[PDB]
């Protein structure tokens, strides 16, 4: 969907230690937003293990039931390499898959 | 940078934390915040989070068993209650909840009477277990020249109503009236056969006068408490039959401005050792001693009057009303009111 | 997905972390999750079993760090009760430290290094306070070659460049680079990597930050 | 720390481990680690002085680049001329940003070193003038360490008077109280009524008329063995007449006290001036401790002490018979 | 020969957390163009 968090103030200057500021949140409807403010000085000693949208899709992508970027050695191979099992009454069925993860 | 009168502030815990107490608190005219103390606990320690009373500063995040926490008030404020609380076995912190006081906060006649009875009556309910109830009340009145006949004679009438108030509970304890100055002066002793007679103790409280300690208008609180010590002491020989079953309630009015004798606290400790209190990890026996202090003199040192008063959980022993007139009203409301005295979930001695 | 408020904690503070329970379609779902917290020695010290049921797939949690705790790289492992084999993990470091007043960045002119490049390896030293302002001080930079999980420091490649106007400039001569290793042929360094170790110190001597650009 | 007992029961197998954590009295170190820093301050032939700083490294290799974090004493600034000499020197460098500061605000100096031999001591020095004059100056400090390791370092303090730049603090075992204050209360006629009120203050705990028996004075604190001739006001210390109490006072006040043995003194202090566990108490002569010379019997006949003895005399009686009013 | 502000009337800072604002918010405002907006009023640390 979408989620942006900008300043609610009319630009102006920089805030002062101990001042109120409007925090605008442009997110999706019916969505629960969890916040967390952290001093950048913390990322100076360690900036690893940071939750990023890039890492989220990274885990999802590295979990596809497919391995081959495309095509196979035969018709029954194209389906298995893509993530599908084609089986007809004529006798043409795809290869058996035992291992959860991809080969190699 | 500062909160004026009728100013409101709200509290809100983080995610995964429970908020107990009053979320919204308003600054009252008595220089105090309304409602209870706001505490954000996650419930991961053996004892609940002691929290940080408004104006104080807690030092110690660990709430395990045997662990402790220290408190410190801001500059210009007097810490009331305990400065150190230890998480005792059974999920409960020792001492009482701290509270930074200033020099004008005082206590409304209701706040005093309400916190006094809620701490006294409970110490009376347990007493009935079970003539002559197994409880002693030591009335130590200060007659120094630093108080004045005005705030003195008012303190007398204040005690008069107290005796009659206890009498309405159908209980006849052993009283001990003692007015001190440069030297203690015992009017009623707990060993007397008339100590249980509420009437006689009241008349003895009337015969006394502020002019009794005019020639030697000193302030030796130490000797005063020592006089109380001799009343609860024993030859030994005795070892008395039922010494470990008697509750002691010491009530004293004083401005806290002692100058002769030194630190009266030393005597309190001697009393604890005599009654064998806090000398047993399994049997504290803290329920066998209550020390109530009331500020009467114009200049009252809250620091000292607190060091003497006892520190029990959810109980107040330190009191400082606005004026003498209000101190009286505290005991007037008592005689009329009859709080419910029930003994539910109570245990007797202890085949 | 496990989210921790900070990446590093001090012995005594509390670790605020939340767990997100989503299906294979990345949608809120009520499930039962087993959560364990292993010490730097990989031994669970705390285990729970929450349920995101009626919680919109968000499990707020926290863990108190004892004063006397083992410093190192702690770990927060979690997995569904119905899938004990599929376990997710998120690490957080526990150490005694203090938040600096400024940051130190080290970015070479190129994201690599050409062997026959006589010019050498030029590295930029940008240092500014956490509030934007620039840093005035001195820097201590040193290079080194990183073999297969091995580091051979280069004592000869040590420089002291003044940091004026919140920036500096240091160059690693190709001469010193070859002098480091005891191998005459330069085509043997092909495949290895270099790492920079800078250190900025204010003129007041009140703060000192250490940065590094390896790989 | 108690002797507990563990009881296992049932089928299976586990492991029990018990470890106690505490603070051990190792010292021993005497740390300072791989550095031997010796700092000394000396006058000159405003005041201006010489600051010599010697250093050495504990190792088999001449330590690499080190740092000299120096902090001037309040009201002192390094001599610019001498700084230029050390800057142009070999194996020494001082940031240009530091040179151009004048006597404005150069209370902090950093001298970068290229190397420090592990054999002998690489000692340097530079003049330090006093641009601003003020009583009770703050001790300076010098710190040495490598550019890679900051934890392992050594810091020394320097002071014109105070030895090794340390501060006055009455230390006993592991309990020290700051003694950076005045000797006693005060010194313009102190009448009878003056003593009455000042002796009946809420703070005043003990009021004795003692006699200086023996003076055992040291380097950090001076013992003053006094003998209580009479207890005017019985404080929190249960002491009968004839017993001896040990008083303690900083060296700075030894000149102002000028206490002579076999002489009587009227002194009263606060209840917060005690030092030690009973019955081994030791009174402390703090900035709030009254001290007055008590003219002896035959001396109270001079036409100069009659005015004083009469006040003290009436004072004692008024304090014993009636005691503090109010 | 004196001015400035009394050293007694100077409220020194104290709140220097490494992390804060660990709360939860729900977007229930009238949705426009499928985008909900919430205006929070937080108090910056010292
Ligand atoms: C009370 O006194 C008797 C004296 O014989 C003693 O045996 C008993 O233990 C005491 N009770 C308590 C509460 O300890
Ligand atoms: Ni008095």
């Amino acid at each position: 969907g979408s989620l942006v968090v900008k300043s609610g103030q009319s630009e102006d200057r920089q805030p002062v230690p101990g001042q109120q500021m409007t925090l605008k949140i442009e997110g999706d409807h019916g969505a629960r937003v969890v916040l967390v403010a952290v001093d950048k000085g913390v990322f100076v000693l360690n900036k690893k293990n940071k939750l990023t949208q890039s890492k989220i899709w990274d885990v999802v992508e590295k979990a596809d039931i497919g391995c081959t970027p495309g095509s196979g050695k035969d018709y029954a191979g194209v389906f298995s390499d893509a993530g599908l099992t084609f089986t007809s009454s004529s006798g043409q069925q795809t290869a058996q898959r035992a291992e959860l993860q991809c080969p190699q | 940078p500062y909160y004026n009168v009728s100013d409101e502030i709200s509290f809100h815990c983080y995610d995964g934390y429970t908020l107990r107490g009053s979320a919204n608190r308003t600054c009252q005219v008595n220089g105090r915040w309304s409602g209870q103390t706001a505490i954000c606990d996650n419930g991961a320690g053996y004892c609940s989070n002691p929290g940080i009373p408004i104006g104080t500063r807690k030092v110690g995040s660990q709430y395990r068993l045997e662990d402790s926490v220290t408190y410190h008030c801001s500059r210009g404020l007097t810490l009331r209650g305990s400065q150190r609380r230890t998480c005792q076995e059974g999920g409960s912190w020792s001492g009482t909840e701290p509270s930074c006081q200033d020099s004008f906060m005082y206590d409304t006649p209701q706040e005093v009477a309400e916190a006094f009875l809620s701490s006294l009556t409970e110490t009376i309910e347990g007493v009935d277990a079970e003539p002559s109830g197994s409880m002693n009340i030591y009335l130590v009145l200060d007659g120094s020249g630093s108080i004045g006949a005005s705030d003195f004679t008012g303190a007398k009438k204040c005690l008069v109503n107290l005796i009659e108030k206890v009498a309405s509970y159908g209980v006849k304890p052993r009283y001990g009236l003692v007015t001190y100055a440069t030297y203690p002066k015992i009017w009623v002793k707990v060993s007397e056969a008339d100590s249980s007679n509420a009437d006689w103790v009241t008349k003895q409280l009337n015969e006394i006068n502020y002019e009794d300690h005019k020639l030697k208008s000193g302030t030796n609180t130490k000797k005063a408490l020592q006089a109380v010590y001799s009343m609860m002491s024993w030859p030994d020989d005795v070892p008395p039959e039922g010494w470990n079953r008697t509750r002691h309630v010491i009530i004293l009015m004083t401005d806290g401005l002692h100058n002769m004798g030194g630190d009266p606290i030393t005597v309190i400790d001697e009393i604890r050792d005599l009654l064998y209190i806090g000398k047993d990890r399994k049997n504290p026996r803290e329920d066998y001693l209550d020390v109530y202090v009331f500020g009467v003199g114009p200049l009252v040192n809250q620091v000292n009057i607190n060091a003497l008063a006892s520190k029990k959980d959810n109980e107040q022993h330190v009191f400082k009303v606005k004026d003498m007139e209000n101190l009286e009203d505290v005991f007037y409301q008592m005689i009329d009111e009859s709080q419910s005295l029930s003994l539910c979930g109570m245990v007797w001695e202890h085949d | 997905f496990i989210q921790t408020d900070k990446t590093i904690y001090t012995p005594g503070s509390t670790v605020l972390y939340r767990i997100f329970t989503v299906n294979h379609k990345l949608l809120p779902v009520g499930r039962t999750v087993m959560v364990n917290i292993e010490n730097p020695e990989g031994i669970p010290v705390k285990q729970d079993s929450l349920s995101s049921q009626n919680q919109l797939g968000v499990l707020p949690l926290s863990w108190d760090i004892p004063e006397l705790v083992n410093m190192g790289q702690w770990k927060i492992r979690a997995y569904y009760e119905n899938s004990p084999q599929q376990v997710f993990s998120t690490e957080f470091e526990v150490k005694e430290y203090v938040l600096p007043s400024f940051e130190v960045i080290v970015e070479p002119t190129e994201k690599f290094y050409y062997i026959y490049n006589e010019k050498g390896l030029e590295v930029t030293i940008t240092a500014r306070f956490l509030y934007g302002k620039k840093v005035e001080g001195t820097a201590f930079v040193i290079f080194g070659i990183q073999d297969g999980e091995q580091r051979i420091s280069l004592p000869e490649s040590l420089k002291r460049i003044p940091i004026e106007d919140g920036s500096g400039e240091v160059v690693l001569s190709r001469k010193v680079l070859l002098d480091g290793v005891q191998n005459p042929r330069a085509e043997d360094l092909v495949g290895k990597s270099l790492y920079v170790s800078a250190t900025v110190i204010l003129h007041s001597g009140s703060d000192m930050v250490q940065a590094e650009r390896s790989g | 720390n108690e002797g507990f007992t563990v009881t296992a029961e049932g089928k299976g197998q586990g492991t029990l481990s018990v470890v106690t954590m505490y603070h051990a009295k190792a010292k021993d170190q005497l740390t300072c680690n791989k550095f031997d820093l010796k700092v000394t301050i000396k006058p000159a032939p405003k005041n201006t002085m010489i600051l010599e700083i010697c250093t050495r490294y504990r190792g088999d290799q001449d330590a690499t680049m080190s740092i000299l974090d120096i902090s001037m004493m309040t009201g002192f600034a390094p001599d610019t001329d001498d700084l230029k000499q050390l800057a142009n020197g070999v194996d020494r460098y001082i940031s240009k940003y530091e040179l151009d500061k004048a006597f404005s605000d150069r209370n902090t100096l950093i001298i970068y070193l290229d190397k420090v031999s592990h054999s002998e001591d690489d000692c340097l020095a530079f003049k330090v003038h006093q641009y601003f004059n003020v009583e009770l100056i703050q001790p300076g400090a010098v710190k040495v360490y490598a550019y890679y390791n900051l934890e392992e370092s050594c810091t020394r303090f320097y002071h014109p008077e105070k030895e090794d730049g340390k501060l006055n603090k009455l230390c006993r075992d592991e309990l020290c109280r700051c003694a950076e204050e005045n000797c006693f209360i005060q010194k313009d006629k102190v009448t009878l009524e003056e003593r009455l009120d000042k002796a009946c203050e809420p703070g005043v705990d003990y009021v004795y008329k003692t006699r200086l028996v023996k003076v055992q004075l040291s380097n950090d604190f001076d013992e003053y063995i006094m003998a209580i001739e009479q207890t005017i006001k019985s404080g929190s210390d249960e002491v009968q007449v004839g017993q001896q109490r040990t008083f303690i006072s900083p060296i700075k006040c030894r000149e102002a006290l000028k206490l002579e043995e076999k002489k009587h003194y009227l002194m009263w202090g606060l209840s917060s001036d005690f030092w030690g566990e009973k019955p081994n108490l030791s009174y402390i002569i703090g900035k709030d401790t009254w001290v007055e010379h008590w003219p002896e019997e035959d001396e109270c006949q001079d036409e100069e002490n009659q005015k004083q003895c009469q006040d003290l005399g009436a004072f004692t009686e008024s304090m014993v018979v009636f005691g503090c009013p109010n | 020969d004196e001015d400035i502000i009394a050293e007694e009337n100077i409220v020194s800072r104290s709140e220097f957390p490494e992390s804060w604002l660990w709360n939860v918010e729900d977007l229930k405002e009238p949705p426009k163009n499928g985008i909900s907006t919430k205006l929070m009023n937080i108090f910056l640390k010292d």
